[PDB]
């Protein structure tokens, strides 16, 4: 593997996504994959829809094997059911060789191909336990780590930075990806990239919830979110304190619920607060932040959308997050690190920080439920 | 729960030849990759053949090309390694590896 050749390999944006070109099958034919953190299987089109150019077509592949079963995945919101295959893929930005994986092909979807996506498949990149129809369908990174001779990791940047792309290194760091230094969180469980999140804090103030309603459900890096996602109780305390500290006099009810713009002639950023996420060191004495900028939640669309959701279940840490740091996925220590993204800047000013170290004395040991 | 257990290693000159095993239970071994993989200690994780779960499409590395072949019985739930031409430097820990589990491997060694 060749990682420098793996800069700038993505496309997209958080709107609608951050792909891969993959190639599949003999001779190859080429998709757009979403890279998704927050799923494990490699899944295409495998039919004409809507909103695709082009599909996977399996009797065009010599190569490809079908494994006589299909695979029903559903979501909150949608779903699809595909043909369940082995072929070759290769990954021209990064590698020069071909391997044999796994790949669902889709034939039915409801709310999966969504309006405005350049993307025509999902690339699952969570741990074996999310594979379905279970988990002994062997994940495509899994597939990647042995036959490429990588190690355990990869990393993300998305170079979006509120509105450029991005690179997924497969197999490890790119040190012309980041700033300064690394900091690492563990991953408390294996499923999900599940992190333990200790605070949460706007514009210097605390939200003084319990720490486990951060995590009650789970907390989550997921590329393949778009909004950070909070809780409802924890979606309240940060509307609350994003309006009490605010330069802006009044927000409506409906612009925390992203019904209604917010709308200015000739910069809203200066006019709202920080926003930090304090997490766990692998020393569990020590946290560190990472803090966005109101360009990482207040969204252009000039009219501007609130990027922060509640959630019916998870903390999700998801793109617009994500869009501040380059984020390392790194399996084989069982931890999540973060770096400043040097892409992340807008109008000269970076747009997310990090920082450490601080004592988690005055929280408890475990703040999973 | 999955058992991955290889076995055929031993101790040959260069020149010799050995047929590695692993024999596989606790999942559906006729719909899963297979992989077969070597470490050597001081050195580098080595990828060393893929099969495809009916057996028809497999790869190889570079370095075993045309001296290995991958092989697999599905009905008795066994992957096998057919090794000829052996040298020092395919002396190596040799395991099976598939959805992220592995085998204790199974120990080649080549030496005059
Ligand atoms: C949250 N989810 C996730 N991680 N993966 C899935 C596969 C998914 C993701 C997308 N993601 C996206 O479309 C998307 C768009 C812009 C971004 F920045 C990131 N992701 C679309 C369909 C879909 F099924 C299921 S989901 O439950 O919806
Ligand atoms: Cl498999
Ligand atoms: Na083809
Ligand atoms: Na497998």
């Amino acid at each position: 593997a060749n990682f420098l050749a793996m800069v700038d390999n993505l496309q997209g944006d958080s709107g609608r996504g951050y792909y891969l070109e993959m190639l599949i099958g003999t001779p190859p034919q080429k998709l757009q994959i979403l890279v998704d953190t927050g799923s494990s299987n490699f899944a295409v089109a495998g039919t004409p829809h809507s909103y695709i150019d082009t599909y996977f077509d399996t009797e065009r592949s010599s190569t490809y094997r079908s494994k006589g079963f299909d695979v029903t995945v559903k979501y909150t919101q949608g779903s699809w059911t595909g043909f369940v295959g082995e072929d070759l893929v290769t990954i021209p930005k990064g590698f020069n060789t071909s391997f044999l994986v796994n790949i669902a092909t889709i034939f039915e979807s409801e709310n999966f191909f969504l309006p405005g996506i350049k993307w025509n498949g999902i690339l699952g990149l969570a741990y074996a336990t999310l594979a379905k129809p279970s988990s002994s369908l062997e994940t495509f990174f899994d597939s990647l780590v042995t036959q490429a001779n990588i190690p355990n990791v990869f990393s993300m940047q998305m170079c979006g930075a509120g509105l450029n792309g991005g690179s997924l290194v497969l197999g490890g760091i790119e040190p012309s990806l980041y700033k300064g230094d690394i900091w690492y969180t563990p991953i408390k469980e294996e499923w999900y990239y599940q992190i333990e999140i200790l605070k949460l804090e706007i514009g210097g103030q605390s939200l003084n919830l319990d720490c486990r309603e951060y995590n009650a459900d789970k907390a989550i890096v997921d590329s393949g979110t778009t909004l950070l996602r909070l809780p409802q109780k924890v979606f309240d305390a940060v509307v609350e304190a994003v309006a009490r500290a605010s330069l802006i006099p009044e927000f409506s009810d409906g612009f925390w619920t992203g019904s209604q713009l917010a709308c200015w002639t000739n910069t809203p950023w200066s006019y709202f607060p920080k926003i930090s996420i304090y997490l766990r060191d692998e020393n569990s004495s020590r946290s560190f932040r990472i803090t966005i900028l109101p360009q990482l939640y207040i969204q252009p669309m000039e009219c501007y959308r609130f990027g922060i959701s509640p959630s019916t279940n998870a903390l999700v840490i998801g793109a617009t997050v994500m869009e501040g740091f380059y984020v390392i996925f790194d399996r084989a220590q069982k931890r999540v690190g973060f770096a400043a993204s040097p892409c992340a800047e807008i109008a000269g000013a970076a747009v997310s920080e990090i920082s450490g170290p601080f004592s988690t004395e005055d929280v408890a040991s475990n703040c999973v439920p | 729960q999955v058992q991955l257990q290889e076995s055929g290693g031993g101790l040959v000159q260069p020149g010799g030849s050995l047929r590695l095993s692993c024999a596989a239970s606790g999942f559906t071994f006729s719909s899963a990759i297979m992989t077969w993989v070597r470490q050597a200690p001081g050195k580098g994780r080595e990828w060393v053949s893929t099969i495809g779960s009916d057996g028809s499409i497999t790869t190889y590395a570079d370095s075993v090309k045309g001296r290995f072949t991958i092989s697999r019985d599905n009905a008795r739930n066994t992957l096998y390694l057919q090794m000829n031409s052996l040298k020092p430097e395919d002396t190596a820990v040799y395991y099976c590896t598939s959805a992220g589990r592995r085998g204790p491997g199974t120990q080649v060694t080549v030496s005059s």
